[PDB]
Order: structure tokens, then sequence, then C-alpha cells
């Protein structure tokens, strides 16, 4: 029970049962990544973050 | 005696200081030898069921 997550409805008439069960879940993400350097044309830059 | 290229790499030009006579056969083959190239688009997919 610490676990779940949706919704259940509890119901009792005599001799039965019944549980019923659903959920929906989604997730979203984006990244974006701009860099810009400038250097002559044959020596190498090189560049990082993180 | 010989024919001694050097290549500068720093101005990306090279020299000839080689026959002063014949350097006709080297403008040619340089000439045949600096051209611009086509690149092409590389795409694969891939599909499965299980």
């Amino acid at each position: 029970l610490g676990s779940f997550n949706g919704i259940a409805a509890g119901f009792y008439q005599g001799n039965w049962a019944m549980l019923l069960t659903a959920l929906s879940s989604s997730t979203k993400n984006d990244i974006l990544a701009t860099p810009s350097i400038v250097t002559l044309d044959n020596m190498q830059a090189t560049f990082n973050v993180g | 005696k010989n024919i001694i290229i050097k290549a500068h790499g720093q101005t990306n030009a090279l020299i000839v200081t080689a026959a002063p006579d014949v350097m006709n056969d080297l403008e040619r083959v340089i000439a045949q030898l600096d051209i611009r190239r086509p690149q092409v688009l590389v795409e694969a997919i891939i599909a499965e069921v299980q």
C-alpha cells in the first residue's frame, strides 16, 4: 500500500466483492544546448561545460 | 636534383622549390587535385514486433 497509486473503490453486498483499478501517468522532458566560439582556422579550439 | 615540396599549414599553402621549367606538370596536377566535394545524407530505419 505504501507504493500504490490510483483509485480503487470498496464494495460489499453479502458474499461478493469487487475492486476497480486504474491510473493514468505521463511524463515530458525537454532540453536545449547552444554553445558558440571563435578561433583561427588551423588551430583547434575546444570547449566544455559540466 | 630532386623536387622538394614544403607545406605551410599555418596559412594552408604549399611551396614548390623544384624545377623552374616543368612546374607546369605540377600546376596541371594540383589543378586536377583541388575540387569541391559533394556529400551524402544517410538514414537507416529499423522496426520489429515481439
